[PDB]
């Protein structure tokens, strides 16, 4: 599940069986920490045109 | 293919098989192929849904019928030699014409889209040369073209005219269409409907803001409108010259051959028709929500295409997995040099398709925006005599209104009504001269003979001032006799 | 005996969270409005039932009168029992009796190769799938002619372990075989499945599925190719007859 | 053919002839007026 | 800077053509963009794979160029039809459509050649130095209402004149620059004068 | 800076006032239109394969 982003605590209400989670763009968008079962919500780091 | 009245009308549906006879699987057979589930019905109507070859389908007393479409109410207009019909009355009418002016200024960070910040993938893609720069140039081109469009349509007015306070426009009630100091924004009352009756998180892709913010396009349109409301055509040609609005309307009637006294003898009535037409233009927009579909379509269509550009990012193209990180983790780098090449070429080709689609749509919207610019230039700043350019009528004037990506012109067209049937003659013979009508046309009901103006029954005694002498009462194909008076 | 299903036999297909979104799935499901058989929960004569492609099961009863299952081929055999506050899920019932009357026991058992145990007017429902070396036990229940109310089953179990099955019988129970229907699932903002479209139920259902929308505006839409399948596989060859001369060229007395 | 096909036009040639007959009968009988009103 | 609108098409086309040249060096993941080199380095069973890679890339680039040139040609054709319409309507004519043949009221136009374009000198009448006059829509006299035949009525503060619409030039009100209707009741804002009679 | 749309001014409107131009300025405005590209041609085989 490699990637980059900022990881945030989230209200995203994963049901107890769900072990990774994807957005409407089909990218992985939220995941559960396999050491602690916390919900971590991904978003990519800030970027743009200069 | 299926035909349906759509879920929110009914659950019922019928099916068309586009090129196979019903022997090959209620039923009907058409030049468009076999049709199943629709009852063929024997009279005719306008097309609710097109099928083909003159078959159309619609929902009616309930079931899906299919029918031969009817082009309209067949009527023999009672042509004759010797006969003319002249309208005794009129009905001013206001019609929306809705034109898209811009699409959203999409911009794609091409290397971030294709390669996801992989230092591997971009090191591959660099060996494709100009592509990933060229696409960004092309999208920037259409993006700048969207501001070029919006300025080229709204910024005709050289200055922001502010409307006078008292709004004493001869009984016309523009409070429905001017800005409101109740100030949810600069928007006008109708504009506040348009900004609601249509309505519309990413990697690589972004939406740049429009250069003219919506409150500022509304400011321009308020200026254009205060111009037409207070200065007629004159603010297009030079400085705005004030003129009383009733006199402006009198000029515009005099622009469509109706003599301007026909305005002043009816002004109280005329304004009441115009206000009611504005009320209908409000009430229709407040409920027939589909009427802005010409704008909603482009917003949907763009959003559709861009959405598929995201969806294509998820597709393998034959690569071992649809995520450069997930392959690059598991594959050996010499084989990843093949798998990532498959992903790169697939993604790049899909992006090339999107960029070409947006270039084609941008060319179309540029055509629409130029049509909107000429519409504003002729119909708003002027009075175009072009027989159907500014709506289905004789053109009086038009008012612009801003809409989220377009203009919604309220063309106000004079449509005549309540015809009468008169006998007529090309010329009136007296003393052996033939007299011809200087600007009207001759009409009679048989008892006597009169001249009238061409578009409104106002009879005058025929009087050797409204008519000019010519010929010698023998070359005219169908002359008639009368006692032409002489002041 | 029969009754029709409604919008039931639908479950979270992939153990992956999605929300405020629509998604297209090709796993097995109970087709909407498929007939589900109804069977005697009382031993009035319970028939014992075939298992194909996975079973939707439901039982309507207070007091958990439906309380167990057995599965297998010629029923090594999966066994499930819920009595005495434990879900017992052994595969040990290798000599399940010819009349598995619940209580003193359904079977003679040996070689319990897998023996997982877990904590176990009202409608209880299940789906049993076997796939890829797993047995998936989706289940859900709700207080109360099955309801027309939609309900998405959560995975109650998914076990790393069949052709017929039988149940450890005022109650009733319903059975229906799944099929591999494409579904479109709509996920609420809370990530529960709120509605679904069977992409084969009718041509409108197919159109809904093809636009990826529930509301279809009035109009005409493409949906599919219609290509007739060939009725037969004819073969004609040139009436040629003898074996070829290879027995020379691979065996010549001198190359 | 394979894959390729031609859909029929919505307005067959009979109806295009019917409309252009209507536009002739209009212009002949009534000049510009039938564009703006009756 | 005035000719920017015309210089751009020369620059864009040159830019597109220039990148079409630069894409020959692209290499596309062959081992060299100079094809004669890979043709010397590798034996035909390999070289055919490398050349297949180059051919695929070069096609893709050329297909891009030709497609964009079609789009650009469609634009320039739409501009050419606009130019042909303005040549017809503004030069051979006096098209009265308010803001087509340049700003102002259009008088005439002169074409001029430019290297891939046309420059029009649109010659237009623009009014200036206006003054403020009181008005009425009609003049009441003997209870008839006289309306202006082609001008409008204005007041020089305290005497009433007809003037043509777009250039102040007063005339005494007469039977011949006015016409008569009504009863001095239905028209609002009517005002009184001794309309003269020659 | 925030863009200016232009020097805001009131039209001195009133229900009986007209402004009539006492004079004129005939003027000449250039308009510039492109009417061709260059006639490019590409010898496709000589480009791809030399
Ligand atoms: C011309 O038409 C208008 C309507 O378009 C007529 O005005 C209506 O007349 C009826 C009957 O008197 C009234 O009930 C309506 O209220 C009038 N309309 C409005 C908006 O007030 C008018 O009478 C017609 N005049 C002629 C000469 O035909
Ligand atoms: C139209 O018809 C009416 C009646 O047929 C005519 O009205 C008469 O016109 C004369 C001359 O203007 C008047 O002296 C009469 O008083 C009118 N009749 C009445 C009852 O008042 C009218 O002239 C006809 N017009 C035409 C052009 O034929
Ligand atoms: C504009 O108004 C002035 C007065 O306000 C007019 O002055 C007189 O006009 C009358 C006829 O209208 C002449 O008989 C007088 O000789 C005028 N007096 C002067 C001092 O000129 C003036 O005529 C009006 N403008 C024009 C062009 O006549
Ligand atoms: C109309 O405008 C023109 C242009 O300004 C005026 O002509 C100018 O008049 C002033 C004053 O005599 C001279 O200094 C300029 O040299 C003139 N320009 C030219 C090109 O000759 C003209 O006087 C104005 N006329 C009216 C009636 O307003
Ligand atoms: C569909 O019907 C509902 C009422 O059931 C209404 O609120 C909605 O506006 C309708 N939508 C369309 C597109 O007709
Ligand atoms: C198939 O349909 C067409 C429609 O016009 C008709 O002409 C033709 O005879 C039909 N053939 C059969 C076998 O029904
Ligand atoms: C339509 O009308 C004709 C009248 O001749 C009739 O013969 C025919 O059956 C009708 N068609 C249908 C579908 O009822
Ligand atoms: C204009 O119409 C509105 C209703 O839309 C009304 O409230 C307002 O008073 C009217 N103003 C006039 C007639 O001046
Ligand atoms: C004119 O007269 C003819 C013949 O009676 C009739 O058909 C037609 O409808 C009349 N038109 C009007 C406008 O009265
Ligand atoms: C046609 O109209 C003219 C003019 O009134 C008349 O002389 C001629 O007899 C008319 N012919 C017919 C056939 O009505
Ligand atoms: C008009 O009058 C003259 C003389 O009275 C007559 O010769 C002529 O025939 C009349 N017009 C027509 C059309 O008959
Ligand atoms: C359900 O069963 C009945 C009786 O066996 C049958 O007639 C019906 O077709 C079945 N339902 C469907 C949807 O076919
Ligand atoms: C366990 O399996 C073996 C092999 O099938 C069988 O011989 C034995 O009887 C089984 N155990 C018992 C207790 O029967
Ligand atoms: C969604 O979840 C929140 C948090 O538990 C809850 O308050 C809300 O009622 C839920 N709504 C729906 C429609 O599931
Ligand atoms: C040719 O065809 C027949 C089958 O129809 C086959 O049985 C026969 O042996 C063939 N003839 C010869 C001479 O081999
Ligand atoms: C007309 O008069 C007003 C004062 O009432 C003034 O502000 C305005 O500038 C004048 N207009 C012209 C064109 O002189
Ligand atoms: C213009 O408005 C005033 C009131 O402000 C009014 O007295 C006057 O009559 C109006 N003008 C006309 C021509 O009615
Ligand atoms: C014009 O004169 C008549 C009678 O002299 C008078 O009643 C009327 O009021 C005058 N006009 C105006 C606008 O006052």
């Amino acid at each position: 599940l490699t990637g980059t982003g900022v990881l945030t605590e989230s209200n995203k209400k994963f049901l107890p069986f769900q072990q990774f989670g994807r957005d409407i763009a089909d990218t992985t968008d939220a995941v559960r920490d396999p050491q602690t079962l916390e919900i971590l919500d991904i978003t990519p780091c800030s970027f743009g045109g200069v | 293919s299926v035909i349906t009245p759509g879920t929110n009308t009914s659950n019922q549906v019928a099916v068309l098989y586009q090129d196979v006879n019903c022997t090959e699987v209620n039923v009907f057979q058409t030049r468009a192929g076999c049709l199943i589930g629709a009852e063929h019905v024997n009279n005719s109507y306008e097309c609710d849904i097109p099928i083909g070859a003159g078959i159309c389908a619609s929902y009616q007393t309930q079931s899906i019928i299919a029918y031969t479409m009817s082009l309209g109410a067949e009527n023999s207009v009672a042509y004759s030699n010797n006969s003319i019909a002249i309208p005794t009355n009129f009905t001013i009418s206001v019609t929306t014409e809705i034109l898209p002016v811009s699409m959203t200024k999409t911009s794609v960070d091409c290397t971030m889209y294709i390669c996801g910040d992989s230092t591997e993938c971009s090191n591959l893609l660099l060996q494709y040369g100009s592509f990933c720069t060229q696409l960004n140039r092309a999208l920037t081109g259409i993006a700048v073209e969207q501001d070029k469009n919006t300025q080229e349509v709204f910024a005709q007015v050289k200055q922001i005219y502010k409307t006078p306070p008292i709004k004493d426009f001869g009984g016309f009630n523009f409070s429905q269409i001017l800005p409101d100091p109740s100030k949810p924004s600069k928007r006008s009352f109708i504009e506040d409907l348009l900004f609601n009756k249509v309505t519309l998180k990413f990697n690589g892709l972004t939406v740049l803001p429009p250069l003219l913010t919506d409150e500022m396009i509304a400011q321009y349109t308020s200026a254009l409108l205060a111009g037409t409301i207070t200065s007629g055509w004159t603010f297009g040609a030079g400085a705005a010259l004030q003129i009383p609005f009733a006199m402006q309307m009198a000029y515009r009637f005099n622009g469509i051959g109706v003599t301007q006294n026909v305005l002043y003898e009816n002004q109280k009535l005329i304004a009441n028709q115009f206000n009611s037409a504005i009320g209908k233009i409000q009430d229709s927009l407040s409920s027939t929500a589909s009427a802005l579909g010409k704008l909603q379509d482009v917003v949907n269509q763009n959003a559709q295409a861009l959405n598929t550009l995201v969806k294509q990012l998820s597709s393998n193209f034959g690569a071992i997995s649809s995520v450069l990180n997930d392959i690059l983790s598991r594959l050996d780098p010499p084989e990843a040099e093949v798998q990532i090449d498959r992903l790169i070429t697939g993604r790049l080709q899909s992006l090339q398709t999107y960029v070409t689609q947006q270039l084609i749509r941008a060319a179309e919207i540029r055509a629409s925006a130029n049509l909107a610019a000429t519409k504003m230039s002729e119909c708003v700043l002027g009075q175009s005599k072009r027989v159907d350019f500014c709506g289905k009528g004789y053109h009086l004037m038009s008012f612009p209104q801003s809409a989220p990506h377009g203009v919604v012109f309220l063309h106000v067209t004079y449509v005549p009504a309540q015809e009468k049937n008169f006998t007529t003659a090309p010329a009136i013979c007296h003393d052996g001269k033939a007299h011809f009508p200087r600007e009207g046309v001759f009409v009679s009901n048989g008892t006597h003979w009169f001249v009238t103006q061409r578009n409104f029954y106002e009879p005058q005694i025929i009087t050797t001032d409204n008519t000019f002498v010519s010929g010698n009462c023998d070359v005219v194909i169908g002359i008639v006799n009368n006692t032409v008076y002489d002041p | 005996a029969y009754t029709n299903s409604f919008t039931r036999g639908v479950y979270y297909p992939d153990k992956v969270f999605r929300s405020s979104v629509l998604h297209s799935t090709q796993d097995l499901f109970l087709p909407f409005f498929s007939n589900v058989t109804w069977f005697h929960a009382i031993h009035v004569s319970n028939p014992v039932l075939p298992f194909n492609d996975g079973v939707y099961f439901a039982s309507t009863e207070k007091s958990n009168i439906i309380r167990g299952w057995i599965f297998g081929t010629t029923l090594q055999s999966l066994l499930i029992v819920n009595n005495a506050t434990n879900v017992v899920i052994k595969v040990c019932e290798f000599q399940f009796c010819n009349d598995p009357f619940l209580g003193r026991v359904y079977s003679s058992a040996n070689n319990c190769t897998f023996e997982y145990v877990s904590q176990p007017k009202n409608l209880r429902e299940f789906v049993f799938k076997n796939i890829d070396g797993y047995f998936k036990i989706y289940s859900k229940h709700t207080p109360i002619d099955l309801p027309q109310g939609f309900s998405a089953l959560e995975p109650l179990v998914d076990l790393p372990i069949i052709t017929r099955f039988q149940t450890l019988l005022a109650a009733a129970y319903y059975v229906g075989y799944l099929q591999p229907r494409t579904f479109l699932l709509k996920y609420n903002e809370n990530g529960t499945i709120t509605d679904a479209v069977d992409c084969a139920l009718d041509p409108l259902s197919e159109t809904k599925c093809t636009l990826k929308s529930f509301t279809v505006e009035k109009g005409i839409y493409q949906t599919s190719n219609f290509r007739v399948q060939p009725t037969e596989s004819i073969v004609r060859f040139p009436n040629i007859t003898n074996l070829c001369p290879f027995g020379e060229v691979f065996n010549a007395t001198r190359f």
